[PDB]
RNA sequence: CUCCGCGAGUGGUCGGGGUGUUUACUGGGCUUAAAGCGCCCGUAGCCGGCCCGGCAAGUCGCUCCUGAAAUCCCCGGGCUCAA
RNA sequence: CCCCGGAGGACCACCAGUGGCGAAAGCGGGCGGCCAGAACGCGCCCGACGGUGAGGGGCGAAAGCCGGGGGAGCAAAGGGGAUUAGAUACCCCUGUAGUCCCGGCCGUAAACGAUGCGGGCUAGCUGUCGGUCGGGCUUAGGGCCCGGCCGGUGGCGAAGGGAAACC
């Protein structure tokens, strides 16, 4: 749920204050931007992405080494997603669960959290029609995206 | 802060450590500095219920 | 993590730490907490196991930075 | 450093052992040491030392007949009485009566201008006497206690016989080198373990 | 008299003989002789007399609570209550208490259409409360007057102000919470931190 | 959801004072912030005034001197004329020689003394005595 | 007023219980509010001289408990009216 | 009978304001006194993180053209003062 | 009453708790499948995208209504046996809707924490739940104990607040 949740958690990742390059990383930038490249072509989205690359390779952090962002490295090396990721995630979670509302119609419960699922979409559709990384006639129609599911 | 206005009355005893005053009916406490015993030490009744400490301004001891 | 008004220059909890494959002897840098399974970049043999919290390591432990 | 008493005797009379509870007042001043794998909170000998010193110089600067010494606990009741025996103090163990500091029509009306309480979480009556008429508060506190209204505190372990005739023999020691009837060197005329209560 | 507690033993001996030492280092009144030696002057009121019942099988066992408000009028005022079967022994328990809880007032200027560093007034906006009664003093100019109820400007008088605005808050009716409230908030005139 | 951080270190301030602590710790910070700080540490409400450099914004450690009898953020941030300063203080403060409203103008954050002096008006932020 | 701090039911964060049915009664109440009282229970006591270690007469007994709605709860005198100072007290239904 | 209040006025009933912090911007309250919609999604509205650069709309300062006269506040003068 | 078999409808005893989940209503046998929503750990991604929300909605106990199925126990209405001055009640026997399932309507409750939702600050002590970290042990187990943080859930209780109960 978004309003009056019974618990408000306060999970999250501290990073330093200024981050920096790390003196024992064996990696430039140049090897930085083709690894992600290579996740990207392999599939990953970009949150997965810095995952790999923190664990895999011991990647802390893309933005102090080569001064970008991963998804702005992604856009530059002809890697462009289709929609923004929060917003694809988003749609794909709708799409299942009106998928598994097909075969269960009395799943209330369900129901309620393609509520909020969608509620979330519309938020996002707003942010992004009033930033214009998306067209402003995009409108939210399940039927008619199901292709990015 | 103030500016030119005369306050009368007694003065009250000011707290060492907060300037809270030992006001009239209220009993603070006021003894010597256990470590040394040079300087004075003032404690109102607020801050000795919540414990508030106190240093020395001339020895580096802090107590109750 | 604790509140950020209460801690006065909130710093990473979590550490990186280096790994020798004790089949190959491979080197390589790791996170603490990783979220993933990490294997050996030339053997491929697993070098780390998720868990809830710090990772469960397989390789010798050469430092943590 | 140098100790009031040798480190033996104060590890064998037990006065750095607190009560297994928290004190995050204790801990954040430090009189907190270590705590053990069973969850013991344990003090800082030295600290304890240092405010046996202090403790016995604030004593000092009072003329004895105005300081009250009391305690409800009965393993106290013999340590502070050849304490206050040996400095000349007004002494009670047992019952303090409700009103003898705040009540002057009382036949025990007694004025005094410092007080040394051995327990403060059971001697509450007479600190809620001296937070009234503001009469200055010594305390041997541990991890149970509460801290209102104490102007002085000393964590020892305040439950054991040993504990407390050490601790007061160490008081009363010092507090008569302070006074000036003993040099830095002489001893009293007893022992530790005639302090302690049977 | 007999000085009974130390303190009135050092006011009959003279070591103190005024009564503004007391308030500066915090001295403890516990006997209303100190302040009859101490302040001769001092004028007592009745602000306000009761009848009070409690039922009983017999019937109702009446009692007078009186208030009676003690001043010097030149800083220093106290109020006390007291319940007694009679009026008279009322009246004293009352009187005994105000002269036990007798306080000094800080006194000045600070209203905006005055400039006068006189202690006509109080010395800034000061709050108090009994109850519900809720009472704002508010530092006047000078010649105003007093602008509150009947008996806060008999405590006001005997606690020495000329001008005064008063701004009031629950039922002032309960005489006796509004002369606490007054008296509290001459009294909350020394808690603020200078 | 945070709102105002100037109302938000006042109140802080305003408990730590209660409270009769040393020193309070302002978390997030602003420009106003740092000014409303210095213009109370220049009448004396406020001791020294340390900054923090977290990489989220900054802290400023402000102690205190037992000088604070009440303080709070005038909200909303009224629009206020030179002529029309003194209602305001009136309606804030105690006394006439006692206590400072705070204001925001064209040439930075002062006192109300202070505009008053430059026969200046703004938007008030605050008040302490 | 408001008589207890409790409601007189210590339900916890939920908002309907499965609720039980009282013995030799019916008025009852939620599985908080009622009464559970257990005792030992075993048939023909103090027979053990005359039985059990006579004959081979192995007995059993088994341990059982009662719920009580608060009316029975009070008729049984399983339950007083504690003073208000007294009502905080935490003791034991005598098992 | 005598005393009290105002007095060429003094009373009755109405309406407005005060009363009233009982309309609450200043400045009320909503556990139990009246008062939190059974719960949640969200449109308009209102309220909104930090830093840097531009503008100068709100805001602030000064100035000008104005906001009829009478009325209102201050000052001087003339009706014997007064109005 | 006891034994040997069969059929049927409801519920999920103890464990079990001011224990858990959920926005509220509400949810208590096991296994499996399909979903949802949180907490914790994180040098993961976006970069203010947020709060509240008139109007507008959607969900919403019990009883009740519409149509179909089912019906063990209980049981409004009703019948009978008692009691009483009366007894159209309270007690006993019996008994139909209803209670259960499916589709829909109803849209109410002491729907209550009688406490709107969001965020910050302000002593502590103590039971318990989830995650996580440090130490010790180990029914060598996903285990137990102590200490810290984060997030729930109870008790007492600083400051403060209140007409007070009390928070
Ligand atoms: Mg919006
Ligand atoms: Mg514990
Ligand atoms: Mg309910
Ligand atoms: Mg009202
Ligand atoms: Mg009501
Ligand atoms: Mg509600
Ligand atoms: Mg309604
Ligand atoms: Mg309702
Ligand atoms: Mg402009
Ligand atoms: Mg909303
Ligand atoms: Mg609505
Ligand atoms: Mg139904
Ligand atoms: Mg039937
Ligand atoms: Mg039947
Ligand atoms: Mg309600
Ligand atoms: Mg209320
Ligand atoms: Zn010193
Ligand atoms: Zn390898
Ligand atoms: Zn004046
Ligand atoms: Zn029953």
């Amino acid at each position: 749920p978004h309003r009056s949740r019974h618990k408000k958690g306060r999970s999250s990742s501290v990073r330093p204050p200024h981050p920096t390059v790390p003196t024992w990383i064996q990696y430039t930038p140049e090897e930085v931007e083709q690894l992600a490249v290579e996740l990207a072509r392999r599939g990953f989205p970009p949150s997965q992405i810095g995952i790999i690359l923190r664990d895999q390779y011991g990647i802390p952090l893309v933005k102090p080494i080569t001064g970008k962002k991963l998804t702005k490295i992604l856009e530059e090396h002809g890697i462009k997603q289709e929609l923004p990721e929060d917003l694809l995630n988003l749609i794909r979670r709708a799409l299942r669960i009106r998928k598994h509302l097909e075969e269960h119609p009395k799943d209330m419960a369900s129901r309620r959290g393609l509520q909020l699922v969608e509620s979330k979409i519309h938020r996002l559709i707003k942010y992004y029609k009033r930033v214009g990384k998306i067209p402003q006639d995009f409108v939210y129609n399940p039927e008619a995206l199901s292709h990015l599911a | 802060s103030i500016r030119g206005a005369r306050i009368y009355g007694p003065s009250p005893p000011a707290d060492s450590t907060t300037n809270w005053p030992l006001a009239p009916l209220e009993r603070g406490v006021v003894f010597a500095c256990p470590n040394c015993g040079k300087t004075t030490i003032v404690r109102s009744a607020r801050a000795r219920k919540l414990g508030v400490p106190y240093r020395c301004p001339e020895c580096g001891f802090v107590g109750p | 993590p604790q509140r950020f008004s209460r801690v006065l220059i909130p710093q990473p909890r979590s550490r990186f730490v280096r790994l020798r494959c004790p089949d190959c002897g491979n080197e390589q840098v790791t996170f603490s907490h990783a979220a993933m399974v990490v294997r050996c970049l030339v053997c491929g043999r697993v070098l780390a196991q998720p868990t809830g919290g710090k990772a469960i390591f397989a390789g010798h432990v050469v430092k943590v930075l | 450093y140098e100790y009031l008493v040798p480190l033996e005797k104060y590890l064998s009379a037990g006065v750095r052992l607190g009560t297994r509870l928290s004190n995050k007042y204790l801990e954040e001043r430090g009189f907190i040491y270590a705590v053990r794998p069973d969850g013991l909170r344990i003090f800082d000998i030295k600290k304890i030392d240092e405010r046996l010193r202090i403790a016995a110089k604030l004593i000092a600067r009072y003329p004895p007949d105005r300081v009250l010494v009391h305690t409800t606990r009965p393993y106290g009741f013999k340590p502070v009485q050849m304490f206050c025996k040996f400095v000349g103090c007004k002494a009670l163990t047992g019952r303090f009566i409700p009103g003898m500091l705040t009540n002057p029509n009382l036949s025990n009306y007694l004025e005094v201008d410092l007080l040394f309480v051995v327990d403060p979480r059971l001697d509450s009556q007479a600190v809620a006497e001296a937070a009234k008429m503001g009469i200055p508060v010594v305390a041997l506190v541990d991890t149970d206690t509460p801290h209102q209204y104490i102007d002085f505190m000393i964590p020892c372990n305040n439950k054991g016989r040993k504990s407390l005739a050490l601790i007061f023999w160490v008081l009363a020691r010092q507090v008569l080198r302070e006074r000036g009837e003993l040099k830095p060197d002489q001893d009293l005329p007893v022992p530790p373990e005639e302090f302690e209560t049977r | 008299w007999e000085p009974k507690t130390a303190l009135g033993r050092m006011v009959k001996e003279g070591k103190i003989r005024t009564i503004d030492e007391i308030f500066a280092n915090n001295l403890l009144i516990k006997e209303p002789e100190i302040v009859d030696i101490l302040l001769p002057g001092l004028k007592q009121e009745l602000l306000n007399l009761n009848l009070v019942q409690r039922q009983t099988h017999a019937g109702e066992r009446n009692q007078f609570q009186a208030v009676v408000a003690v001043g010097n009028e030149d800083g220093y005022v106290g109020v006390g209550i007291g319940k007694s079967r009679q009026v008279r022994q009322a009246i004293e328990k009352a009187t005994r208490e105000a002269k036990l809880n007798i306080t000094p007032v800080r006194r000045g200027c600070g209203s905006w259409k005055c400039s006068c560093d006189e202690p006509h007034s109080v010395p800034f906006v000061v709050s108090g409360k009994s109850g519900s009664v809720e009472v704002t003093l508010i530092p006047a100019p000078k010649g105003v007057g007093l602008v509150a109820g009947d008996v806060a400007k008999v405590v006001l008088r005997l606690a020495g102000i000329k001008d005064v605005w008063t701004k009031t808050r629950g039922d002032t009716r309960t005489t006796l919470n509004f002369a606490l409230a007054v008296f509290n908030a001459l009294r909350n005139t020394y808690y603020f931190k200078l | 959801v945070m709102l105002d951080l100037l109302s938000n270190a006042l109140t802080a301030i305003k408990n730590a004072e209660a409270m009769g602590k040393r020193q309070v710790v302002i978390w997030p910070v602003n420009k106003l912030i740092y000014y409303t700080l210095r213009v109370l540490q220049r009448y004396g409400y406020v001791g020294e005034i340390e900054y923090i450099d977290d990489g989220r914004g900054g802290k400023y450690v402000v102690q205190l001197l037992g000088k604070i009898n009440d303080i709070g953020a005038i909200r909303p941030r009224f629009p206020v004329k030179y002529r029309e300063i003194v209602e305001w203080e009136q309606k804030y403060l105690p006394a006439r020689q006692i206590g400072i409203l705070v204001i925001s103008t064209s040439q930075g954050v002062m006192s109300h003394l202070e505009a008053k002096e430059k026969k200046i008006g703004g938007v008030l932020l605050a008040y302490v005595y | 007023p408001k008589k207890r701090k409790n409601r007189g039911r210590k339900k916890g964060d939920k908002g309907r219980e499965p609720y039980v049915y009282c013995d030799n009664c019916g008025k009852v109440v939620p599985r908080s509010k009622a009464i559970r009282l257990t005792v030992p229970y075993s048939p023909v006591p103090p027979d053990l001289a005359r039985e059990l270690e006579k004959q081979g007469a192995i007995i059993s007994r088994y341990l059982v408990t009662k719920t009580y709605c608060i009316n029975c709860a009070v008729f049984f005198g399983i339950i007083k009216v504690r003073p208000r100072e007294e009502r905080k007290k935490r003791v034991p239904l005598q098992q």
